[PDB]
């Protein structure tokens, strides 16, 4: 998956 | 999607999985070895190191510096935005939990058109083993090819 934290 | 390679210690050394960071393209393309450092404070890189007065500034002739920082608290991007404002060369994101790897991403809502160092998130399992060896003595060396 992607996340930005 | 991609691997580095922990050169040193002979405890460690080998080849890793790792996910590259979605932001950023790097200045000097091409290969990079390193030393890799965990900050002794400001270990998630949420807050300016020049606050506690701490850098990554390699001397002349001696490897780039590597920081391993923990994720939480704060966005990815800032996490490398604040590493490369110390002198960072890289940035190692270790995971907080044990799970596959995730790919970092940018948020919306600037500076991160102007993030430059390498970035990567590995796990938490390679995170604990770097720190693990650093915590004995060894420096942890380090080549990145991306």
């Amino acid at each position: 998956r992607v996340a930005a934290a | 999607k991609n691997n580095l390679k922990v050169t040193s210690p002979d405890s460690i050394k080998g080849i890793y999985e790792c996910a590259i960071g979605n932001f950023g393209v790097p200045q000097y393309g091409g290969t990079l070895v390193g030393t890799v450092v965990y900050p002794k404070s400001n270990q998630k890189a949420c807050k300016s190191y020049s606050d506690f007065d701490i850098s990554f500034k390699s001397k002349p002739g001696r490897l780039p510096t590597f920081v391993l920082i923990d994720r939480g608290d704060c966005y990815f991007t800032l996490k490398a935005w604040i590493a490369q404002q110390a002198g960072a060369a890289a940035i190692l994101v270790a995971d907080s939990k044990a799970e596959p790897l995730i790919t970092m991403d940018t948020p919306e809502e600037d500076y991160l058109q102007n993030i430059t160092i390498p970035s990567a998130l590995i796990t938490k399992t390679l995170g604990d083993s770097i720190k693990s060896a650093l915590s004995g003595g060894d420096m942890v060396n380090m080549k990145l090819d991306w």
